[PDB]
């Protein structure tokens, strides 16, 4: 029920989960997230300060946050300021570079809980489904991520997330906050696939080589055409938006797999702050 | 070869020492000795054989087991109930559907309670800090991903056989690193297949080179040499199937240098 | 498959297994109950060098109320 | 009732009681080119058969002829050659689908090495077999 | 076990257990082995499901001796522009497919054993259907969701091939009252089973009469939303002392309660009625006869080749070998 | 039967 | 209970797609699709011209439709 927080003790908050259930033991989640999140520790990522083990329940101390990119998502009927928009993204992908060069995956990036404090700091707060990629992992149909959040691989039953299913999620879904609507709402796994081809192409053989076998290819797809950059007005002409990798490129491999995020002409910017409401 | 691959490697040769199992309890805990442990092992691999549960959930399993009795004396008959706890715990975090306390209690010849279980997790979970994501062998042999040949296959199998082998044999590999006995099994296998020796790109990758794998080479090529004469075994049942492509089936060289 | 349905061990005495777990379990409060002065078994905050507000739910973020699943 | 053909200049002891009738070249009988060592083999091969008796698509041996296949190439040849002589249906069904089984997967390469194929040799048409077959992709 | 005198009935039966990708690297010797392989022997029943055809590719394996040929859902566009032989298919399955025209011409204008064809859902040409009377022994021809072809071309179609058993001649759109009359007043006296269903604007009682007149020997009927059915054709029925199965399903003409005067016929067992008979009603009329299953069997398993609640992978009675997985 | 090919606003 | 879904206008075509409250949902043919006279039968109730073109795999449930324009 109700949560306590605490502050600065010179700000962290209790994450209570019950166990209450004695049929497989503790939550498969809650060692999923616990081990993973000892061994991660980087400036812009959520802080799992301690735990305490008691008998009938578990808890969980965080440090305190706020902003959830409810309040400074919607809550801004003029806009987010574009500052706020070249610097809430670029720590959060710096985080999640070092994530995935530190062996661990995010997977739903929903912006929902994406926590960010008033000082400008970006950070992931996402890590129940978080298998670490040391050795590959095979898909799952029950492991629930929000359909607005799904990539063509996963949605077309791929069998290996591998990376840049993260990178895209919201290392490039940041149209709901530059636009304040999401980018593909989709309503079911063909709809929603439908709503990609329609502002994003359609997946030939030149586009994304191998396409063909996608287990859920099917040729019968409604043969779209690409939108141009009409789909994101605000932002100027940084590299196309950074179309090397804006929203999805279709090849997985080719998604700045190898390159980061920050070795663009885009984010030069400085951070401005948001402590309003 | 991904950009992120080598930061990878280094993060993971920093964090296997700091989840180093130590040698103390192989002569600190007199109750039990290494005898039962690899029969407590042998155990844990028929029973991720019968639930197909992961051989690197197998691995998970082992390390908790060794960092765990290292800190604390077991008393004879409980070994049983810590070896279900840490199987389970390893496939809670790796297998996609961890199976019910109910089977694993069903392993044991019904001779435990779900709530002797349970706490049992609970202890297990306390004196390991939490800390779970261990660095293990077959972890470190998939780091080098084929580096051999590009179409090099028929030489993994082996490789994974030698890596579970060390797992059964406490000594003399509690000594050594993860990534030592993972490179020596990289080695040996190509020795027997294709007859040639390491690999350069992993001599620059690792650091490691062909004269400081020669103490563990030597331990694993002696271990694959009795592999059938040793007795207690069941992980030599496993790859002797054609999915293993039969890597039992073919003798060592016993002409390694 | 019996041959994996066995008893490695003699059978041994479960009250006193049960009574040293809950020992432990019992006795892992030590520190962490004093260092925060929250009484984590009856989720109760002690007056103690730690300060705690319970808030209603729609004041903080979803991610410090969402429900286990 | 207690039948032992002729064999290739060796010794007769066989029984053919109900086991024969397995071999349809016996049944046509009631010789020329056999050979005896697997020929006793084929004798007890065919009463256990005989035993067992009281688009269609599987692969199973039972227990008793994954014991008996003979380990040696050369055995197994020879078994095979003697089965469809012989004209036996079943142990020709096994050793059929024994040598499927060590056939399936593997390589070409291996294949023609483990077997006297040294004729792989062919004017640069692999790689038309390999551009034929390129129609499936695993 | 390899020799150069190994006998070659021997290594058939060694090849014949071997599964598709396996046999397609049956050709060890890249030699003499690769002969042996492409044996009309093996390739008899080919399940190429879906996947994707290359040109003179699905006619190379046609050519060696293929008979029953399940490719149904697949992509088989590009041009074929070789020279073939006759294939002797016999048991074809394009369901769905996304074949193109020019290369459907290529390669039907060879089969001519044909006697059990699935064509549903493609789009044809005159040249194709023309082409299909070439084979009289067609038992079983799926037309439904076909479009494309003249007066002429089915008046051809229907007057050659004089066996069919089950037509399923069932809303074919670009018809005009003209193809309907063509198609009732051609089609063979030998058909037991027919779906001329989905013409509301071209089904006359005329048409009907015509029907029932000259062809006496119908199991089944389904004349499914036929608007131009009203009051006066059940006695045309009752002329038909073989019908079984008819379903009138959505004619609004027709009133509800004269359905009781279905009942009279002694053979019918089933009747699907649905989206004419109300609430209520439904049920007294199930009451009044039980002897009929009113309101049940949805779908048609009228010269449909996979019919089946379980999924099923034969058509027509026959289970292929080799598949593709 | 009142132009049932419509659909339904709902 | 069913939902009828938006035109998503095409080139040369229009489409649509409805799904089923999982009652009729298990009355779907897996094999073939069905055509205007067994759609018509589960209980879709839509204009005339509408005809099945593909079933998706992972959700059996939905029945997507396109028309010529």
């Amino acid at each position: 029920g109700v949560v306590y927080k605490a502050r600065n003790k010179l700000v962290v908050a209790l994450k209570k989960i019950r166990l209450d259930t004695e049929t497989e033991g503790v939550p498969s989640t809650a060692i999923r997230e616990i081990s993973l999140l000892k061994e991660l520790n980087h400036p812009n990522i959520v802080k799992l300060l301690d735990v305490i083990h008691t008998e009938n329940k578990l808890y969980l101390v965080f440090e305190f946050l706020h902003q959830d990119l409810k309040f400074m998502d919607a809550s801004a009927l003029t806009g987010i300021p574009l500052p706020l928009i070249k610097s809430y993204l670029f720590q959060l992908l710096q985080g999640l570079a070092f994530c995935h060069s530190h062996r661990v995956l995010h997977r739903d990036l929903k912006p929902q809980n994406l926590l960010i404090n008033t000082e400008g700091a970006i950070k992931l707060a996402d890590f129940g489904l978080a298998r670490a990629f040391g050795v590959p992992v095979r898909t799952t149909t029950h492991e629930v991520v929000t359909l607005w959040y799904r990539a063509p691989e996963i949605l077309l039953g791929c069998k290996y997330y591998s990376t840049a299913v993260d990178i895209w999620s919201l290392g490039c879904i940041f149209a709901e906050m530059v636009t304040r609507r999401a980018l593909f709402p989709g309503d079911s796994e063909i709809d929603q696939l439908f709503r990609i081809f329609r502002t994003l192409g359609t997946p030939d053989e030149v586009v994304w080589p191998g396409v063909t076998s996608m287990p859920d290819y099917k040729p019968s797809f409604p043969k779209w055409a690409r939108q141009d950059f009409s789909k994101v007005v605000p932002p100027l002409d940084e590299d196309g938006r950074s179309l090397l990798s804006q929203m999805l490129h279709y090849d997985p491999n080719k998604r700045i797999s190898a390159k980061a995020a920050l070795a663009h002409p885009f984010f030069q910017d400085v951070t401005k702050p948001v402590p309003h409401l | 070869v991904p950009d992120y691959h080598e930061d990878i490697h280094t993060y993971l040769r920093e964090m296997e020492v700091k989840c180093k199992p130590k040698v103390g309890y192989m002569k600190k805990q007199p109750d039990i000795t290494n005898s039962m442990r690899a029969i407590l092992v042998d155990w844990l691999v028929e029973v991720g054989e019968e639930y197909k549960l992961q051989n690197e959930t197998l691995h998970l399993a082992v390390n908790y087991i060794d960092r765990f009795l290292s800190s604390m004396s077991v008393l004879r008959g409980k070994l049983q109930l810590v070896g279900t706890a840490a199987m389970l715990l390893a496939s809670k975090f790796e297998e996609i559907y961890p199976p019910e306390v109910a089977e694993f209690v069903y392993i044991t010849d019904d001779t435990y309670t779900k709530k002797q279980v349970l706490r049992m997790e609970h202890l297990v979970l306390k004196v390991l800090t939490f800390d779970l994501a261990a660095p293990t062998v077959n972890q470190f042999l998939t780091q080098y991903f084929l580096h051999q040949q590009p179409a090099n296959c028929k030489v993994e199998s082996l490789a994974m056989f030698l890596g579970e082998l060390s797992l059964i044999d406490a000594d003399p590999y509690l000594k050594y690193l993860p990534s030592v006995i993972a490179g020596a099994a990289f080695h040996l296998a190509l020795y027997t297949v294709t007859g040639q020796s390491w690999p350069e790109s992993l001599i620059r990758k690792t650091g490691y080179t062909l004269e400081s794998l020669k103490p563990c080479l030597m331990d694993l090529h002696q271990t694959y040499l009795k592999a059938p004469q040793h007795a207690q075994q069941s992980i030599r049942e496993k790859y002797k199937n054609s999915k293993y492509h039969g890597v039992s089936l073919l003798n060592p060289p016993e002409t390694l240098n | 498959k019996p041959s994996a349905c066995r008893n490695l061990f003699g059978p041994v005495d479960h009250e006193e297994l049960t009574r040293d777990l809950e020992k432990h379990c019992r006795d892992m409060e030590e520190a962490s109950q004093r260092k925060w002065n929250f009484d984590f078994q009856n989720h109760k905050p002690l007056e103690g060098k730690y300060e705690w507000q319970e808030v209603e739910k729609g004041s903080l973020p979803e991610f410090y109320y969402r429900p286990p699943r | 009732p207690s039948i032992k053909l002729q064999s290739s200049d060796g010794e007769i002891f066989e029984v053919d009681v109900e086991i024969a009738k397995q071999s349809v070249t016996i049944k046509t009988m009631l010789d020329d080119d056999p050979v005896p060592l697997p020929n006793v083999n084929a004798a007890i091969l065919k009463k256990v058969i005989q035993w067992c008796t009281h688009e269609k698509r599987t692969d199973d041996i039972p227990v008793w002829d994954q014991e008996f296949l003979k380990v040696d190439q050369g055995t197994l040849f020879e078994l095979i050659l003697a089965a469809n002589y012989l004209d036996i249906k079943g142990l020709l069904d096994v050793t059929c689908k024994t040598v499927a089984n060590m056939i399936k997967g593997k390589t070409p390469e291996e294949i023609r090495k483990t077997f006297n194929i040294k004729n792989d040799f062919t004017e640069e048409e692999e790689a038309q077999v390999r551009k034929e077959n390129q129609w499936c992709e695993e | 076990v390899s020799w150069d005198s190994l006998p070659d009935e021997l290594l058939l039966g060694i090849f014949s257990c071997l599964c598709l990708p396996e046999l397609l690297k049956v050709s060890g010797v890249c030699k003499r082995w690769y002969r042996l392989a492409s044996d009309e022997s093996l390739w008899q029943t080919l399940d190429l499901t879906g996947k994707n055809l290359h040109p003179d590719v699905t006619g190379r394996l046609l050519s060696q001796g293929v008979i029953a040929f399940r490719c149904p859902r697949s992509f088989m566009d590009q041009p074929l522009a070789e020279h073939f032989s006759p294939f002797r298919v016999q048991h074809m399955d394009l369901s769905n497919s996304v074949i193109e025209v020019s290369t459907l011409h290529g390669i039907l204008s060879q089969c001519s054993k044909l006697q059990n064809l699935s064509l549903e859902g493609l789009r044809l040409s005159d040249p194709i259907v023309n082409t299909l009377a070439k084979n009289s022994n067609l038992v079983r021809l799926n037309l439904s969701g076909c479009s494309g072809f003249s007066e002429f071309a089915l008046q051809t179609l229907l007057s050659s091939c004089s066996r069919l058993d089950e037509l399923n001649l069932s809303w074919c759109f670009d018809f005009t009252e003209k193809h309907v009359q063509v198609a009732v007043a051609h089609v063979s006296e030998t058909i037991t089973q027919l779906n001329l269903s989905g013409y509301r604007k071209n089904l006359q009682k005329s048409d009907l009469s015509t029907l029932v007149r000259r062809c006496p020997n119908l199991v089944h009927l389904d004349l499914s939303d036929s608007v131009m059915l009203k009051n006066d054709c059940f006695q045309e029925f009752f002329q038909l002392n073989y019908l079984q199965h008819l379903s009138l399903s959505r004619c609004y003409d027709i009133i509800p309660e004269t359905l009781l005067e279905l009942g009279e016929i002694p053979t019918l067992k089933t009747l699907q009625v649905f989206g004419i008979v109300p609430d209520g009603t439904l049920q007294l009329l199930k009451e009044a006869l039980p002897h009929l299953q009113i309101n049940c069997s949805h779908f048609t398993t009228i010269a449909r080749p996979t019919i089946g609640n379980k999924k099923n992978q034969e058509i027509w009675g026959i289970k292929c070998r080799l598949t593709l997985q | 039967a009142g132009s049932v090919e419509q659909t339904p606003k709902k | 209970q069913i939902y009828y879904s938006d035109k998503y206008d095409d080139e040369e075509f229009e489409y649509r797609h409805v799904m089923l409250p999982k009652d009729i949902a298990k009355l779907v043919p897996k094999t073939h699709l069905m055509s205007e006279s067994e759609w018509r039968n589960l209980g879709v109730q839509q204009s005339q011209g509408w005809v099945h073109y593909m079933i998706h795999e992972p959700e059996p449930h939905i029945l997507l439709f396109r028309r010529p324009l």
